């Protein structure tokens, strides 16, 4: 058992199955947290992982959330899923939300998950975020390749898939 | 199972 | 008649008179649709354009609108007007709506078409940004210089203006 | 009595005494005028403002507010207390609300107040785009460090603490 | 520049492009105000009209605006675009809204512009109220024919145009 | 003590001074029952009318009021004050509303007392309606010339003045 | 099968029954579509006939309908049951609402069935308007005398009828 | 049955 | 006391 | 013409007569100007009040009115028609509301007009504070008897009634 | 059988058991009707007591009740339960909502009974506002002393009780 | 330390700056609780005050606050600024919020400190309360004169001023 | 003129 | 059976 | 520049 | 800095 | 017609 | 005067 972890999930379309990870982090670590980006309430009921994790960070309940509590409360932060357009806030430092502020204000804990589909991460300008991060001693995990279902085709191609557990573990703990 | 737009 | 073509409308006061791209447009396209930021509703009702275009995208009425579909279904990415702000957004790879996660998808069939006054355009980092999609392969139209009706007051001065039709076809085709 | 001054405030713990910058400020300049970020009104009812400062700019009350007439009207345009999230949308050039398109417009007026926990004021991100405010003209005061109350611990300790209204009126007019 | 002139505009789908003559018109009449009906703000948002004209008459911010002020507030009345509808509430003495109320009170100073399909332009009953007004001393201009966008193809055709500004001028001030 | 009567009041302003009437009318007649016309209500709160008439039609509060119930119900229809709008909607036999429904099932028992600016008065389509109502056996009543405090300036002027309760009660019975 | 037919029906205590003429019409239309005055939702859930029409035709679900459209898609468009107050719009050109729209732009093709309590059938600007109707070849049936129940009685008195199917079928196709 | 207010 | 507008 | 008067109207039902007062006091002093108590709304629209008064002071519009202005910009203050409520909140310097508070501010200025049932003025506890007012000289006016409209039985009987214009005049101004 | 009786019941812990004194009364007077203070809706549903008394008062649902007509119809008004607040408001002649208006008209029908905690019962103020009561002949019942259950500590210590029946019944009636 | 300590806030212009207050007193007392009056609201954002004192007490969030809990829990308690009409309220033992009902419960423990200009202080009704309150046991500290801004004119003239933090620890202390 | 309740 | 608070 | 349904 | 109305 | 603020 | 998180 290690120390608190907290993650930040972002709006991919595999958020909705946030909860394996939760349930898989919680055999490792002393609490597992979660906080959500505004726009992934669109694709689940947040409410209900208040059932695994140990707390629920939720900005509109609470407006007044301190990020600093937040980030020393925790020894790690995982941004999983990452998504395209929260890695390019954080790199640029842009905090417009509970959660872009709380990676900001921790980017010593933080560790990226990058999740998206391979055209965007051929971005030019998400790629240069992702070497400004790395070279500032932010942790960005290098996405998996492999078979993904494809919802917009129904086809089982080879794309950006998440990570499993064993390699989330070792990226974060070594 | 992981998911792609 | 070319392939099907997506205009990324922003908050600049000249979205008020998108309708008569549309119109022009769809003489030379298959299809026509729009897309707007979502502060571009304060200019004008999003809803009668439905009117005119084959396809409005909301993500108000839908918020899962698959961003790689629509970028898929266009041949040609037009952000007009393109204000300040988005043009920024693209060029640090922030989609925290809809028509920016469009445009990082996209950025390969992107034309951008600055519109904002001219003491706007100056801003040293505005200016970074436009060099760097263009060092990018991002299409970044010349902003045109000319009577332009200042709303500030009644008269006609020099400034950016609107681009004509036969000039945005020729930046998007050739 | 100096020209007229405008306040841009956001979203720092500090705004909730907004007022006493307002009330010294109108002792110097002929009008003092108050602009918030959306968040900072989760601290603070900035109606109560109207009472203190001459004009009080509601993107809320009116979305068609001119960024540029705003601009023109003002000598000064003071970020205070500036949070990391503004100081670096600046930076970069985003401006999704009015308190950044006004200060994209008015870069060349610009005065910005940084306030906020230490620990934040050390993210790499915050202090590359704070190299490259001042690189391009935009007068950045360095934050001063003293005693400052903690609200999580309600102790006084060393941090980051707001500046005093000499040491603005010398980083403005001087 | 003659005197104050206030346009009547109606739920006809050209009220999208009002601006146009709001524009040009303010460069030949001291003042340029417009009043819409109920229906036409499924068009457009009138907000962004306060932009260009000097003043805005909306019964719903103020539901007792004094119609005999507004109408001797003019010289000139223009019901443009006029929709079947209004024309024909007109004719016959209806005034249920500020505009038509307008319209009853400021007869002497009423400058019609029909806009509709042809088709709706053959309907008999609005005819004959047609030749009413203008045997009452209502000034109606006579529809232009001409190449029109036609919503439901998105193809030009010839049907009833909106009138260009030289003839309104013509129309008003002969 | 003669029978039943209603009054039907529509939105003039002098329909805020309607209470007097009804007291004064409730020592000649059984029962004083209203029914004002939805625009009305942005002059006056109706509910205090409750107490001082028998009963008052509240279309809102029951969309489902047999207009052919009200009529029989009552011996003498009174439109007062009576708009230019519903004395024109009522000559062409327009029944929109509650109130104009009520006017034409009950067209034999209807006097109209109308009032409005000598301007509106003036209006060729109104005084058409007046002539048509006329002959088809609708009682209007001449309106009364005499000091009128206009609220256009805050003095006494010559104009159409509300019936006193003599000619008012003369009308109805004679 | 004839051609495509469309029923307008308005606010008459029989429109509670329209869905019997749906059913029985469509054994005689390709199409039968249904187009409600604002007021006829106040006796029924007009959403319950989209079971037994193929389209129904909602202004507050869609409030751009093309009433060209409309027109152009049907052979036949029956006011059934046509109000009073329908009736007299139609005769003057008014529109305030699709349904009326659509019957100015479709005088060509039709026909109205008048149904209300015989006292309103009396009216003389109602029935000045069935004249003026029938004299520009409007085609207005002739209400039916017989048995009727009258809910403000109960009884069993003789009144104008709703017409049966055998006559509605004959007065629209011969 | 047709109906009569 | 009678008004107008 | 004497200084700007203020009326501080509240909840007796003769409020909604309140009208008569305002335009009768304007031929005397240079401004008349209104506050309501929050109960008095339920008797009248206060909005149309705007088109008889100089000003309407609205806490609900503007919830940080400076009563300290308010008090200074008048030189006399009525509470008329003046309720038991009211009178007996101003005797304690009870001051929950705009209205209160204004006459707590204003006492020097202060002149009430008693209005409610003689039951009601025969209150032990209200005639005690009637005294309280008089003897620190505040001005209250002798409720004048006399013939009266009863509303639950619509008959005139002898009561408490309103003062006529003389009376208000002369205790103000003598 | 005694004449109709009014209950005013207030704010205080135990109005969630007057049912019990609404059965128990109704077995001695004509009618039992009750009349809640705002406050006290925060402790039940007021809804539920039209099932026990005769007529419920509820100024929500009718904000124009007649205090004269309430008064008039009762021949003993009780305040049961009294909070401290309601006794010390009708001693200062406060009516700002229905329940102190009618005290206030009825002060000649008051029959007081007092609930509270015993410090409170010892506040000066009080007790100089129930001498007052006396004083002016108003009906102030002495509260009772004996087991209380004391939600605060659970415990059944010694404290002011409600009256039981034959104690309210003697008190009112002898 | 001492024990813990409430502040009762009212809506004195000056409680914008209650902030100041509660971090001076949190360094000399266990706890510093805040309530306010429900007017405050309209002042000041009482949420942030959240992260500043140890509890708040709000009556919407709970209506049922048990106000002897709440007085037993503190040792001290501080009316803090203290409004004319909360000091007239406390004086009459009116407690129709949770702050007088506090108050009315705790006066053993209560400390008053008056907030509001001098003409209000002068009031005589004002002034007798003072008294009263003063002669019963409550303590009622005495205005300090000095310059005070006044939000009238922004000029510093010579008016009743907020107590520093000596006096308030020396007037609760001793 | 006047009204009483 | 009575409350307090 | 004009419209038509 | 105290204020006053 | 192009507009510029 | 100054506050931190
Ligand atoms: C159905 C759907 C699935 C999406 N999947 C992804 C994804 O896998 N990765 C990604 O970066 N964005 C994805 N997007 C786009 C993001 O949701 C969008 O860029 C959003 O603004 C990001 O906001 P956030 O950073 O606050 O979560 C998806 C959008 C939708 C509607
Ligand atoms: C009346 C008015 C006109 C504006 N005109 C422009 C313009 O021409 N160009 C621009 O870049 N911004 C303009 N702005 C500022 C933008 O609306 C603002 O920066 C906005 O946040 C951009 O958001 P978007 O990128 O989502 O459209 C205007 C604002 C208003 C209120
Ligand atoms: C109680 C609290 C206090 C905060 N204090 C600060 C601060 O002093 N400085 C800062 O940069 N951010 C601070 N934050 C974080 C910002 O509010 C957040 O980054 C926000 O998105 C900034 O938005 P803005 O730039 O529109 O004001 C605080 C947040 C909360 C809830
Ligand atoms: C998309 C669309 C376009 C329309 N165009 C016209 C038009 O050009 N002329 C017209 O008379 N009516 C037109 N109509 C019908 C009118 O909007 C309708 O008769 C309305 O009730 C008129 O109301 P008004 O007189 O208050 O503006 C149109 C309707 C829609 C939905
Ligand atoms: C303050 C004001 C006063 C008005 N006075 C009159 C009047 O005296 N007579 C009249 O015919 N219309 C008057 N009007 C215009 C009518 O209110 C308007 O024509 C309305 O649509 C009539 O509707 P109704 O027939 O349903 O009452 C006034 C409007 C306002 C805002
Ligand atoms: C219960 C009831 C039944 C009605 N029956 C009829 C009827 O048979 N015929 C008619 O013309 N009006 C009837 N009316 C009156 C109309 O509903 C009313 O005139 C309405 O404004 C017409 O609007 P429309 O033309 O938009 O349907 C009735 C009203 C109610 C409340
Ligand atoms: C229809 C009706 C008429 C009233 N008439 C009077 C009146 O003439 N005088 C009075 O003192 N109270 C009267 N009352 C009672 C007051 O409205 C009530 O005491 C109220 O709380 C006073 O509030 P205010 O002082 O804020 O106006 C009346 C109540 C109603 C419902
Ligand atoms: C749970 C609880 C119980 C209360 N019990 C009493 C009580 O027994 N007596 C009392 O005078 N006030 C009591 N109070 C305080 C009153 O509710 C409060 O003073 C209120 O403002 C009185 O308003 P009213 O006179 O309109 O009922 C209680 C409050 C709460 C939340
Ligand atoms: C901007 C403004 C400032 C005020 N300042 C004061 C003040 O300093 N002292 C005071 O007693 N009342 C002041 N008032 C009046 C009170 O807010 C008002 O009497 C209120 O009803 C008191 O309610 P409370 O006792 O619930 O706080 C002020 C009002 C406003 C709108």
């Amino acid at each position: 058992m290690y120390g608190k972890l907290l993650i930040c999930a972002t709006a991919s379309i595999n958020v909705i199955n946030i909860n394996h990870y939760i349930v898989e982090l919680k055999q490792h670590f002393d609490e597992v947290n979660i906080l959500f980006s505004p726009s992934s309430k669109n694709f689940i009921n947040t409410d209900v992982l208040k059932l695994f994790c140990d707390n629920l960070y939720d900005e509109i309940k609470d407006p007044l959330l301190n990020n600093i509590n937040i980030v020393e409360n925790h020894e790690y932060i995982l941004v999983l899923p990452a998504s395209a357009n929260t890695i390019n806030k954080i790199a640029n430092g842009i905090c417009d939300n509970l959660l872009t502020t709380v990676c900001l204000t921790g980017y010593q804990k933080l560790f990226i998950f990058p999740n998206m589909n391979i055209r965007m991460w051929g971005n030019p300008f998400l790629q240069k975020n992702i070497d400004l991060l790395k070279n500032n001693d932010v942790k960005v995990y290098s996405p998996d390749m492999n078979k993904s279902f494809e919802i917009s085709s129904g086809r089982y191609k080879n794309n950006i898939t998440m990570p499993n557990i064993e390699n989330v573990l070792n990226f974060v703990l070594n | 199972d992981s998911y792609t737009c």
